[PDB]
């Protein structure tokens, strides 16, 4: 399967990141990570919305469209942030640069 | 017959347990008269 | 929890490499270990999933016959050999901790790759 | 069984499974599945 994902904005703006699957998901093996510049990659939220130990962050959706939400922009969520599918085997979309 | 093997095979809420015991014997009619107990092995 | 990999290593095509991870803070047995490839600009790849309770290994379908991976539960590690290098292969490779797959049954799991290596480069 | 030991444990799955008709149904511990 095949993910496809589609931001300027200030600090203080609610942010929307989106993700298409070429094929339906089982929506609970959706999950969503955060990359800053020079480090590793973060587990965000997994099972579609539930959120990650440590982690204004909220994920949902259905079908072959998912979307991840911040309520809030920080300087530190200037990040690319990826969506992973692993119900039939595991892909991730090319990634969301946030500035 | 040189060899003998024994089998208890019984089927209870689920589970097939296996009993069994081997020993040596020298008779080539049919099973020996005698008196032997057969172990657990397999659930 | 922590997973810490090897420095960087530069090789001519065709050579090989063999990337260690280690790691602690959990219970090495019920955790498998994902690689991740990531070419520069590029995005994530996801290249396999080994289980370091029974050997079983999940490949991607552009890494296989290609990468051999394998665990080593009594020094808390895990080694992925990447034979036949090219030079599409430049990428830095991460070693995560993996819950989206069960350890001890291999089944779909509901999680993700929680905690991550630093990512070792290989040219 | 009726001398059961063991525990019992369950939740909601309204947001994980639900859509969904893939949940087919009809001694101790059989399980038939024939069709
Ligand atoms: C099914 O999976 C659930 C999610 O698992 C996590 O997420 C996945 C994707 C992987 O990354 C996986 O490795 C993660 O664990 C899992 O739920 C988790 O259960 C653990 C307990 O085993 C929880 O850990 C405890 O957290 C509390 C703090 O919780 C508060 O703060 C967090 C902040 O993120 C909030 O989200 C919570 O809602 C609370 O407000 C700690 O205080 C606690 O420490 C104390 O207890 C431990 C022993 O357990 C002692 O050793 C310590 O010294 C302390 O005394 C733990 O750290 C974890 O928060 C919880 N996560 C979530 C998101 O709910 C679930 O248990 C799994 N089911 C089964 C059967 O395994
Ligand atoms: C096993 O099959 C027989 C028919 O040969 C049937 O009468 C019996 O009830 C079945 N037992 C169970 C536990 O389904």
């Amino acid at each position: 399967i095949v993910l496809t994902q589609s931001l300027s904005l200030s600090p203080g703006e609610r942010a929307t990141l989106s993700c298409r699957a070429s094929q339906t998901v089982s929506s609970t093996s959706l999950a969503w990570y955060q990359q800053k510049p020079g480090q590793a990659p973060r587990l965000l939220i997994y099972g579609a919305s539930s959120r990650a130990t440590g982690i204004r962050f909220s994920g949902s959706g259905s079908g072959t469209d998912f979307t991840l939400t911040i309520s809030r922009l920080e300087p530190e969520d200037f990040a690319v942030y990826y969506c992973q599918q692993h119900d039939t085997s595991l892909t991730f979309g090319g990634g969301t640069k946030v500035e | 017959f040189k060899n003998l093997r024994e089998f208890v095979f019984k089927n209870i809420d689920g589970y097939f347990k296996i009993y069994s015991k081997h020993t040596p014997i020298n008779l080539v009619r049919d099973l020996p008269q005698g008196f032997s107990a057969l172990e657990p092995l397999v659930d | 929890v922590q997973l810490v990999q090897s420095g960087a290593e530069v090789k001519k095509p065709g050579a090989s490499v063999k990337v260690s991870c280690k790691a602690s803070g959990y219970p090495f047995t019920s955790y498998g270990i994902s690689w991740v490839r990531q070419a520069p600009g590029q995005g994530l790849e996801w290249m396999g999933w080994i289980s370091t309770y029974n050997g079983n290994t999940n490949y991607a379908q552009k890494f296989q016959g290609r990468v051999t991976m394998t665990t080593d539960t009594s020094t808390t590690t895990g080694y992925m050999e990447l034979r036949r290098l090219r030079s599409d292969d430049t990428a830095v490779y991460y070693c995560a901790r993996d819950y989206t797959r069960g350890a001890w049954f291999g089944e779909s799991l509901i999680g993700g790759f929680d905690n991550w290596g630093q990512g070792t480069l290989v040219t | 069984p009726d001398d059961f030991t063991g525990c019992v444990i369950a939740w909601n799955s309204n947001n994980l499974d639900s859509k969904n008709y893939n949940y087919l149904y009809r001694k101790p511990f059989e399980r038939d599945i024939s069709t």
